[PDB]
């Protein structure tokens, strides 16, 4: 955001235009996948699950 | 000047209506913004009216401004010489400029360059997006619907 | 500047979700807010996050 928040042109950029997610949305995929807090649900039975 | 209800084109996001003008005092000094939302880009924008003009907001283009720029799209040949990205800085500068005019002379460049060549993809995308912004401001400076401006452009076109 | 962050509903339901390979999920929404300080404005969108 504020690497282009000057690249742009002022009086023309939009938030639309500056925001950017893929960094955020590829944070949040790598965890959740790939990371070893997000493990596979132990589930071979109701108690292992629990 | 303005009111509610003004079909109003804005730098650079052409054309959208204002809703109303909120009493919102900024540093002891209950400014005018005029809450003004666009349909293109589907945000809300509001604004002191003072700056209005100083910003680059304008009433929509008169039906004179519309010949003018129509007999601008219709204009002559005069083009500018080698080097074609020198020209395409150049008439990205003119699309940053927002006249109508200006933006007017960027289309129909493109336009007798991709009848006759073939443009880029950014090439095509700049022409894209001027053809996309100026049948926007033709559509409600005619007071009219979307595909009649681009019918009336490849018609203006072709003369 | 940013604030409100709200969920729309899922787009797959569960068991859906499990047998596609959908990751079970639900979007979020954000509304923005850009302001120049030079010359006053607001630039507010409803941005998919």
């Amino acid at each position: 955001v504020r690497e282009r928040m000057t690249t742009q042109d002022v009086e023309a950029i939009t938030p639309q235009t500056l925001i950017n997610i893929r960094p955020v949305v590829a944070a949040i995929k790598e965890f959740f996948g790939t990371s070893q807090l997000s493990q596979f649900m132990d589930q071979n039975n109701p108690l292992s699950g629990l | 000047i303005f009111k509610v209800g003004d079909t109003v084109v804005y730098p650079h996001h052409g054309a959208a209506l204002v809703e109303a003008i909120e009493t919102r005092t900024i540093k002891g000094e209950q400014k005018e913004y005029l809450v003004l939302k666009v349909a293109q880009g589907d945000l809300t924008v509001r604004v002191p009216a003072e700056n209005a003009e100083y910003v680059g907001v304008r009433d929509v283009v008169g039906q004179e401004g519309l010949d003018k720029v129509f007999q601008v799209l219709r204009a002559p040949h005069t083009e500018e010489p080698t080097n074609w990205s020198r020209r395409y800085k150049a008439n990205l500068e003119k699309l940053a400029s927002g006249d109508v005019n200006k933006v007017a002379e960027v289309v129909r460049d493109l336009w007798r360059r991709d009848q006759e060549r073939g443009l880029s993809a950014g090439e095509k995308r700049m022409l894209a997006k001027a053809r996309q912004i100026l049948v926007g401001e033709l559509a409600l400076a005619e007071s009219t619907d979307d595909a009649k401006a681009e019918t009336i452009l490849d018609e203006v076109l072709a003369a | 500047s940013f604030s409100d962050p709200r969920f729309d509903d899922v787009k797959a339901p569960v068991d859906e979700c499990k047998d596609k390979d959908m990751t079970y999920a639900a979007p979020l929404f954000v509304t923005a807010e850009f302001i120049n300080n030079n010359t006053g404005e607001i630039k507010s969108q409803t941005v998919f996050m």
